[PDB]
């Protein structure tokens, strides 16, 4: 697909590591469905080590012409280790190591609600150093880009379905360890502005953070182009 | 206790008031309470802010601004 003025929405490609485990696959399932309609996924394992070898993943974006990848890997030292990749002209922009705790929850840990696939979500995040800590701003600014879908001048009010939920377990000063991400999808409700109240829909994730790989100037220029 | 900041064409909001970690350790009881009632803030701010853009009826539709918040594109400019 060739390049665009207006781009199209970021398509997502999920990677199942050659360690990828049971555990790590629902949980690779449930937030790939997420990002539905704009997301393709491996069936198979692929050995992958992103931090020694980036070329498998640039090779696997263009042909696949996916600008957003996760590769899933599991060890005693990286446990259900998501690795969030993006690409500019297919070459690695970006990578950071998000590890999922053992907290986490699947869609089938909550009530089945009706859920309608492919609206634009909403976000909140909740934690000032999303603003100025360069670690959370990578963060933030990846899950902006990996699930805000299409971008539209006209919003229909009756798609406004869910939240995206993003908050830094605690403040911290620096020194200290890097807290946790905590990652929530909710639905909302209401009752008579109405009142909002919110139902929790999954998948619940705590990351840990792990390694980053970050761009250059050059590219952060490039790709930030107007 | 900082005013939240709005990015409505990607329907963001974005909170910097301070967080506590006891609140949110893993082994709170009440943690997920807690994440829910901030976020539920959050959304009725968010929702009020959309709910006051100019409207269009064609089914209801809001026009949003242009998104502010600084995404790097996944192809370089033709």
């Amino acid at each position: 697909r060739e390049a665009k003025l207006v781009e199209n929405v970021k398509q997502a490609l999920f990677i199942p590591g050659q360690s990828c485990n049971k555990n790590l696959h629902d949980i690779m399932v449930d937030l790939s469905a997420l990002k539905k309609p704009d997301m393709k996924r491996f069936n198979r394992k692929n050995d992958i080590h992103p931090f020694e070898d980036m070329s498998p993943l640039e090779f696997f974006s263009e042909k696949n012409d996916c600008s957003l990848m996760v590769l899933m890997t599991s060890s005693k030292k990286r446990k259900n280790n998501m690795t969030f990749i993006r690409t500019f002209g297919y070459k690695i922009y970006d990578m950071i190591e998000l590890m999922v705790a053992d907290n986490f929850k699947l869609l089938s840990d909550f009530k089945k609600l009706t859920f309608t696939v492919g609206l634009k979500p909403m976000f909140t995040f909740q934690g000032a150093a999303f603003d100025t800590h360069p670690v959370y701003k990578q963060i933030k600014s990846l899950f902006l880009d990996f699930f805000r879908g299409e971008s539209t001048d006209l919003q229909d009010v009756a798609g406004l379905q869910h939240v995206i939920s993003m908050t830094i377990q605690g403040d911290f000063q620096d020194g200290e360890p890097l807290p946790n991400v905590l990652f929530r999808v909710y639905k909302l409700k209401s009752y008579k502005l109405p009142r909002i109240e919110l139902v929790e829909i999954g998948p619940r994730l705590d990351f840990k953070i792990g390694r980053i790989h970050t761009p250059s100037p050059d590219m952060v220029t490039e790709a930030h182009k107007k | 206790g900082p005013e939240a900041v709005y990015d409505l064409g990607n329907l963001a909001a974005f909170d910097s008031n301070v967080l506590d970690k006891n609140d949110l350790d893993s082994s709170n009881a009440r943690r997920e309470e807690k994440i829910k009632s901030l976020t539920r803030d959050n959304v009725q701010l968010l929702i009020n802010q959309l709910l006051s853009l100019p409207m269009k009826t064609t089914m209801t539709l809001l026009q949003l601004p242009d998104p502010t918040t600084d995404l790097p594109r996944e192809k370089p400019l033709p």
